[PDB]
């Protein structure tokens, strides 16, 4: 999956098919945010 | 997949002439399971990576 290598195998729950609500929010830059020096 | 060494002589330099580039899911060897109906071009195969 994410590398190829099988470390483990322990409580892997794969019976699903909910990918969950994650968040959402809007990036406001007014005060500063996302600048750098 | 596979690329073990240069075996040419000790004083000479490689260089390409084409970069082909692939996505980060690649893999040249075809389905297995998935050929067992053909007749006419039949590829080799093997396992690939999760
Ligand atoms: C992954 O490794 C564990 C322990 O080494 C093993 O029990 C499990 O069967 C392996 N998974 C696969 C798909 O080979
Ligand atoms: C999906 O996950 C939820 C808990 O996160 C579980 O209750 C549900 O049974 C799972 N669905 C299936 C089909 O197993
Ligand atoms: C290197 O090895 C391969 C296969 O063993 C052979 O085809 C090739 O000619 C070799 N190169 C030299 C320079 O001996």
């Amino acid at each position: 999956v994410i590398g190829d290598f099988n470390c483990t195998n322990s409580f892997i729950n794969d019976y699903n098919k909910t990918i969950p609500r994650i968040s959402e929010d809007v990036v406001d830059v007014s005060l500063g945010l996302g600048t750098y020096y | 997949y596979g690329f073990g060494s240069f075996n040419v002589s000790s004083y000479d330099v490689v260089y390409s002439d084409h970069c082909f580039s692939v996505n980060s899911d690649f893999c040249p060897c075809a389905d297995p399971s998935v050929v067992n109906s053909c007749v006419k071009s039949k590829p080799l195969s093997a396992i690939c990576p999760a």
